[PDB]
């Protein structure tokens, strides 16, 4: 509560202890004196009747205007609802920490002098982007990464948990992490996990959702997205499928691609530009990364870059037992027989196989899922490969 | 428990905890219940419960904002246009002298005879007042290394002429008023701009090119016009356009219209810069990764008079940058920073800062508190080699 | 609907507020509630994917 | 002029020839083709697409082509490129015959044509041929044979294949119901009728929306035949009867 | 092809009361005035049991596509 900063080494030390013991001891003297005074006299009556004088000054028909410019000197220009513009005096009881242009101010009826402010809605965009807890699962449902999860934890979680480590040595955390790899490999899932596990406000956006059909709306959207992230303490932003917005930036192009490039420039400035980004982190994903712009994924914008390989032989077993976890299976399930094949299966492919097998098991009324069903489902899912066989090989 | 972070950890934890408890106890013992009506701390209903509010409500009447439109005859007689109320022909109260009022300035008038009492500052789009820097960055000219000629030119064009006008005025040289900074990504453009903003002693404005595209037709030009009028009210100001390639696109109109409004805003900026209306004391900077796309009219002297090339730093600058960024570290004593400069081939400032931070990382993960050489070698490996293919 | 940020509104369009409330209500209740919401459309592709 | 050039013969950024990929994409819409190699014959079963009451009957066939006395092939893709390739194949066969006085073996021929096609997709600036071939023949080196070709220039011997519409489904049943080395000509024809009946989902085998070919050795010499209407309809009646008894 | 002719004739012959408008007339400056005019017209029609309301060029109002942001 607006307490003093010790500004000793800030790391466990004897000076941090003595500057700390001192504030505690002063608070102790203050508390003792206050308790003595309260016992000696309640002062409830005196503290009261100040509310009465205030409410006397602010008449009953208080008017909700809209502040529009503070002259910096206990004066203001407050606009009444109709649209008129008055130049009123700011009184002494208004908490000035709450006065910024555009705030719904509470004016006097006969004199329009500012006498209070009101709260506003919390959903410019906060609700629509924040994801809350991930319905899928926690870190439990993710297996096989181990190293990647460790990287992300150090990049985004560890700087929140124990700042002392980074602080001790004078190095700030990395700026942003870009998750890149073949489709269906665990990018969005790991971001979801590090979101639902940490203690900041995690915001998610799709790149195609920044392609706007009015000019100068994409840049506005990105500017806002990075505007309500410093209003909210530590924050994380994850711009998924960025490829749809950040591309190689070929100049020989016509149409709305120019607007795409212009929003890309706005983002490129937000991440690392003139001003200090405050306390926010940026995660990104891209199935295809060779096509990003050099200035977006350059070192000071995205320090960490993470590859995401497919499950090889055993992570396949882990994922399979993760998705088959909740289903009654017959005692003939030759799971390895399904895994041993070097079919280059992907994680999303494993989920598809599990769901399809479960669904046909439901179709046949059978209380349990059989190995034959899983193999048939595997054949069916892989059926969505196509392409020209001899060609290219 | 844990491994044990520090010997005093538990003692400081205890003093913090009882600090929080004593703060909460005083909070309860003092009241201070949050009020939904925006009302100050009761110790700060001060002059507010009475004695200034009751003394400010009596003598300080409500003036009403009005926009003068004309000042006819030498005799004071002013046509003002109260917004959404009416339009009058009023006179000057005694407090304002006739010289203070001009045409087009917002004025305050009373609610009974509507006579003018106070001028007021003009109205500026909220989105055009924030681009002032307000708090200046702390980066300085010691933090930028390996760029010595470039910084010299920038300082001689944006900085020296304001500080010491007489040098230039005597010999009779009007110094260049624009700079185009271009170079590979992450070579030192925006940092040198930050340094210029920190050192300079005049108004500074940051405009992003992507901030001047607007949905409604003819708005961006208005924004530029207002920005230059504002900058011209000040005594001297610097404007630093970033990613100017955003709106300086080449003109290629053909067939179906494409990106034409951006072209009108670009023409408006062109005319503001060098044109019939004199440009006062303003100096402009621009930064681009791609300077070729800028149109033939902007890139012409009179608007962008200088062109400073930023090239990847040489070996000496490489070590210098390494050493600037490796300053506030808890690092070992002897590191052959020449060795580290050699070991990374052509690489930009961002490479080097990433190297420093990755070395700090490899120190942390080893649970060490002092950075050594092996940390930096591991850092260079993990930065240059591993992230080569990008 | 058809998207949650379509006309640059910022999620405050009425067409988008109705969709947000529909999403909140759909996530309100459990699968085992014998309450199945059948939805129809004459144009699938335009239809939003957040549903 | 470089402005109008299409670059039909240049690599993409992942080493895949796009014009070739599109060429193979065209085939997946023309009539289906089927291959089945029996122990005593070979057989081609493509679908007659020219299904109108106002078309006339001409020639011994409409999709099957003879190339030598002992070789025939069926086509899927463009009709005109088909004609061009057929002519070149006939010329190759006769040139070998003139040089050696022996009928051209089958892989002799298929690789000559595919070499023309590959060269065509390697240099020149033209569009590639959008045709995929199925062949059949006999030669003293490998007996009854069944080859296949593609716009790339690759070929392959197939005991059973399918090139054209619904290729995936046809090859799927062909995998499920092929007896390697345990097939008579009659059984192969019945399997063809069944697989095609699946694939030509539009109605059922009308005995007129289909083409069948047989290559056999009779009296020491090859004999090529295109099944008439009566036998085809009789086979279809037998197929429906068998399926009915099965149910 | 005669769209406003036939309405004109059925306004000549018919015995019931006739109210004519053009959709470009409902749209007005102040808020709540377009709706007010629509309600007033339909209410006057309801007052006179036999009545015909003609709204020529309804395209001025009933356009499908909208941009509810201005
Ligand atoms: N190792 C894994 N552990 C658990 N689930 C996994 C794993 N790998 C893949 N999945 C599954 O992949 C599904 C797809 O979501 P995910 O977040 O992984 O996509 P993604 O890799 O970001 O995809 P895209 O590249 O298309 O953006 C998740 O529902 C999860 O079930
Ligand atoms: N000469 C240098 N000395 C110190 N730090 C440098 C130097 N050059 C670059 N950097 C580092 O590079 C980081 C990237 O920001 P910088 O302002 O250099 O980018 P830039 O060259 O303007 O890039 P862009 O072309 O993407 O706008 C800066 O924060 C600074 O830390
Ligand atoms: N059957 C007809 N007999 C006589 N005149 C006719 C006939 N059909 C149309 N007209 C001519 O139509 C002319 C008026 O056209 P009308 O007002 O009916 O056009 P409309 O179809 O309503 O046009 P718009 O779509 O532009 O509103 C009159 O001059 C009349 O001569
Ligand atoms: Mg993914």
């Amino acid at each position: 509560a607006s307490k003093l900063p010790l500004v000793t080494p800030h790391t466990q030390c004897r000076l941090k202890l003595l500057k700390l013991e001192r504030i505690k001891d002063y608070l102790l003297m203050e508390e003792e004196f206050i308790r003595n005074q309260e016992q000696m006299k309640p002062l409830e009556e005196k503290q009261e009747e100040e509310r009465s004088k205030v409410d006397d000054l602010r008449g009953t028909p208080m008017s909700v205007g809209t502040l529009e410019e503070i002259i910096d000197d206990n004066h203001a220009i407050v606009s009444t609802s109709v649209g008129s513009e008055h130049y009123v005096s700011i009184l002494s009881f208004v908490d000035k920490d709450l006065l910024e242009p555009g705030c719904s101010v509470l004016l006097n009826h006969k004199v329009h002098a500012v006498i209070g402010v009101l709260m506003d809605d919390t959903d410019p965009l906060v609700t629509v982007m924040k994801v809350e807890k991930a319905p899928q699962e926690t870190y439990a449902d993710i297996g096989g990464l181990d190293n990647q999860i460790q990287e992300i934890k150090e990049s985004v979680e560890l700087p929140l948990t124990h700042p002392e480590y980074y602080e001790e040595m004078g190095i700030k955390p990395p700026k942003g992490v870009i998750l890149y790899g073949p489709p269906g490999t665990g990018k969005t899932l790991l971001a979801k996990a590090v979101a639902n596990q940490t203690s900041a406000t995690f915001l998610r956006v799709v790149g195609s959702e920044l392609i706007q059909k009015y000019l100068g709306d994409g840049p506005k959207l990105v500017r806002e997205l990075f505007r309500v992230a410093e209003e909210h303490a530590p924050s994380i932003v994850f711009i998924d499928e960025i490829d749809a917005i950040g591309t190689k930036r070929y100049d020989s192009n016509s149409g709305g691609e120019r607007e795409i490039q212009r929003t890309m420039l706005e983002l490129l400035n937000q991440l690392d530009g003139f001003d200090s980004r405050g306390d926010v982190k940026v995660i990104m994903a891209t199935n295809r990364i060779e096509t990003l712009d050099p200035a977006l994924i350059r070192p000071g914008r995205i320090d960490r870059k993470i590859e995401f390989p497919l499950p090889d032989e055993k992570t396949k077993k882990r994922i399979f037992q993760i998705h088959t976890s909740r289903m009654t299976l017959a005692d003939d399930v030759t799971l390895d027989d399904l895994i041993m094949a070097k079919d280059d299966l992907s994680g999303a492919d494993i989920k598809a196989i599990c769901t399809e097998a479960g669904l046909m098991a439901l179709r046949e009324r059978r209380m349990k899922v059989t190995n034959e069903d899983f193999k048939k489902s595997k054949e069916n899912v892989l059926y969505k490969k196509q392409e020209g066989t001899p060609e290219g090989l | 428990k844990t491994y044990g972070q520090s010997t005093y950890s538990r003692q400081i934890k205890q003093v913090e905890d009882d600090i929080q408890q004593l703060l909460k106890k005083i909070n309860e013992l003092t009241g201070i219940k949050e009020s939904d009506t925006g009302l100050a701390p009761p110790a700060l209903w001060d002059l507010a419960a009475d004695k200034q509010t009751l003394q400010s409500e009596q003598p300080l009447q409500v003036a009403r904002c009005t926009k003068i439109i004309n000042a006819d005859s030498e005799d004071p007689k002013y046509i003002i246009n109260v917004k959404q109320f009416a339009k009058f022909v009023v006179d000057l109260s005694d407090q304002v002298a006739p010289t203070d009022i001009e045409e087009g300035m917002r004025v305050g008038v009373d609610r009974n005879k509507y006579q003018i009492h106070i001028p007021l500052p003009p109205k500026i789009d909220p989105t055009v007042t924030m681009m002032q820097v307000e708090e200046k960055p702390d980066v300085t000219y010691s933090d930028v290394g390996g760029c010595k000629e470039q910084i010299e030119k920038l300082r001689e064009v944006v900085e020296t002429p304001l500080l010491h006008p007489e040098r230039f005025v005597n010999l009779g040289i009007e110094p260049p008023k624009g700079v185009l900074l271009f170079g590979p990504p992450g070579t030192g453009k925006t940092l040198c701009a930050r340094a210029v903003a920190n050192r300079t002693d005049a108004c500074f404005i940051r405009v992003i090119g992507s901030e001047l595209v607007q949905k409604y037709v003819g708005e961006g030009a208005r924004m530029v016009r207002e920005l230059f009028e504002m900058a011209r009210t000040k005594k001297a100001c610097l404007i630093f356009f970033d990613e100017i390639d955003a709106i300086g696109g080449a003109r290629f109109d053909d067939g179906a219209g494409g990106d034409n409004e951006v072209q009108r805003t670009m023409l408006e900026l062109i005319n503001q810069l060098d044109g019939f209306d004199p440009r006062g004391n303003i100096k402009v900077l621009m930064a681009t990764n791609r300077p070729d796309t800028l149109d033939p009219a902007l890139m012409r002297p009179g608007r962008l008079d200088r062109k400073i090339e930023f090239s990847l730093p040489d070996l000496e600058g490489r070590t210098h940058i390494f050493k600037i960024h490796a300053r506030s570290m808890s690092v070992e004593r002897d590191i052959r920073f020449e060795l580290l400069a050699r070991l990374c081939p052509n690489s930009t400032g961002a490479e080097i800062r990433s190297v420093c931070t990755e070395a700090g990382m490899f120190a942390i993960r080893a649970r060490r508190k002092i950075a050594t050489e092996k940390d930096f070698l591991e850092a260079v490996n993990k930065v240059i080699k591993s992230y080569a293919k990008f | 609907g058809s998207s949650r940020l379509e006309g640059g509104s910022g999620g405050d369009s009425e067409v988008q507020r109705t969709m947000l409330e529909l999403l909140n209500q759909l996530d309100g209740f459990e699968a085992t509630k014998n309450i199945k919401v059948i939805m129809a459309t004459n144009r699938i592709d335009i239809l939003d994917s957040a549903l | 002029s470089r402005r109008y050039d299409s670059r039909t013969t240049i690599f993409s950024p992942e080493g895949r020839l796009y014009q070739v990929e599109y060429a193979m994409e065209a085939i997946g819409h023309a009539g289906t083709c089927l291959g089945i190699l029996a122990n005593d014959g070979v057989l081609l079963a493509a679908e007659r697409r020219n299904i109108h009451k106002l078309l006339d009957e001409v020639f011994f066939s409409e999709k099957i082509y003879k190339l030598n006395e002992d070789m025939a092939c069926s086509v899927a893709g463009i009709t005109s490129d088909a004609n061009v390739l057929t002519n070149e194949l006939r010329l190759i066969a006769q040139r070998y015959l003139l040089q050696y006085q022996e009928p051209i073996p089958c892989e002799q021929l298929v690789t000559a044509l595919c070499d023309i096609k590959q060269a065509y997709t390697q240099f020149g600036g033209k569009r590639p041929f959008g045709v995929s071939l199925l062949y059949i023949g006999w030669d003293k080196h490998y007996g009854f044979q069944l080859y296949q070709s593609d716009p790339s220039g690759n070929y392959g011997g197939w005991k059973a294949t399918c090139i054209g519409n619904n290729s995936a489904a046809a090859v799927s049943m062909l995998k499920q119901d092929y007896k390697e080395g345990e097939m008579t000509l009659k059984s192969a024809l019945a399997l063809a009728i069944k697989v095609l009946n699946k694939t030509m989902d539009v109605s059922k085998l009308s005995a007129e929306k289909v083409e069948i070919a047989t290559l056999t050795r009779e009296n020491g010499k090859t004999v090529i035949r295109v099944l008439k209407q009566k036998e085809v309809e009789q086979l279809i009646k037998k197929h429906e009867e068998e399926e009915a008894k099965a149910e | 092809c005669g769209k406003t002719m036939l309405a004109k004739a059925v306004a000549h012959h018919t015995t019931a009361a006739f109210i004519r408008v053009v959709g470009s007339e409902f749209v007005q400056k102040y808020l709540g005035e377009g709706p007010r005019m629509v309600r007033d017209v339909f209410r006057l029609a309801k007052e006179n049991a036999p009545a015909i309301i003609f709204i020529d060029e309804i395209d001025a109002i009933a356009t499908k596509r909208f941009d509810a942001q201005t």
